[PDB]
């Protein structure tokens, strides 16, 4: 059921170059 | 995708290319919400004026590619069993423009990974402002090896209305920067059925919020890509699954 959780990332504690973007549009 | 940058590897382990069989060519794009299930834009397979009506046996679909290379090791292949679209589609504003294609399972991994879908996630996440990602091999102008993202923010209903003179129904929303917003992008031509995801803030997971549809030319002035409200379509695909 783990869905979402990039291997590569999320499941790396990484984070993508643009990811902060999005997170900081939410506020 | 106009103004969009290099997708990094394994930057969106659900990622699908369709393909035609023959003559073998890519249609769309798509994500993988499972292992057995693909979720695209309902115009890749069904659109009358165009005599477009694909089936489960002409089309192929293709996973893990970061590069249109043969990514060795890495991708993967597979047949479709069945074809979903939605029974209201109207292809004749594109409204609930939607479909699911069922595939034998997919070996997930680092490449290869299933995309969340929206729970009652799309009250917070869906407002204007907030941004998203969009992601295609799709046309980088309007007249790439790698795949392309662009992180674009959610305009609000009115906005998206005075913008076109199609009729906008409550199973989309549009998005893009307006023309005094400074920065560009948007999905354009091949990037028909890309997903349009959104990182949650609260359990660290990534949403699917909708699919590109359509829009009047590419990353125009005054214009906004339109996508399909995938939350409010839940319910039929929560029925076929
Ligand atoms: O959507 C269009 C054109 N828009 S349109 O002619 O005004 C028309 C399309 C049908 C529904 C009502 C609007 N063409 C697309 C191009 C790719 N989609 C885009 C997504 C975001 N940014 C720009 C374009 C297309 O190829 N289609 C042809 C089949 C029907 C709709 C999609």
């Amino acid at each position: 059921a783990d869905c979402g959780l990039r291997p590569l990332f999320e499941k790396k504690s990484l984070e993508d170059k643009t990811e902060r973007e999005l997170l900081e549009s939410y506020i | 995708i106009v103004e969009g940058s290099d997708a990094e590897i394994g930057m969106s382990p659900w990622q699908v290319m369709l393909f035609r069989k023959s003559p073998q060519e890519l249609l769309c794009g798509a994500s993988l919400i499972s292992d057995r299930w693909v979720l695209t834009a309902a115009h890749c397979l069904l659109y009358p004026p165009w005599d477009k009506n694909f089936t489960e046996n002409d089309l192929l679909v293709r996973i893990g590619k970061h590069s249109r290379r043969y990514e060795r090791n890495i991708e993967k292949i597979s047949m479709l069993e069945k074809i979903y679209i939605h029974p209201r589609y109207n292809w004749r504003n594109l409204d609930r423009d939607i479909a699911l294609m069922k595939l034998k399972p997919v070996a997930f991994s680092d490449y290869i990974h299933p995309v969340c879908l929206p729970d009652r996630t799309a009250a917070s996440l869906l407002q204007a402002g907030y941004k998203g990602r969009v992601t295609g091999w799709g046309n980088l102008k309007e007249t790439p090896s790698v795949l392309q993202v662009v992180n674009l923010p959610i305009v609000e209903r009115p906005v998206c209305k005075d913008s076109t003179r199609i009729r906008i129904t409550d199973n989309m929303f549009c998005a893009g920067y307006k023309p005094d917003e400074g920065k560009r992008g948007d999905a354009c031509e091949g990037d028909s059925g890309g997903p349009f995801v959104m990182k949650s803030p609260f359990n660290n997971r990534w949403y699917q919020m909708g699919i590109v549809s359509w829009g009047e030319g590419c990353d125009r002035d005054g214009k906004y890509g339109f996508y399909t409200h995938v939350f409010r379509l839940k319910k039929w695909i929560q029925k076929v699954i």
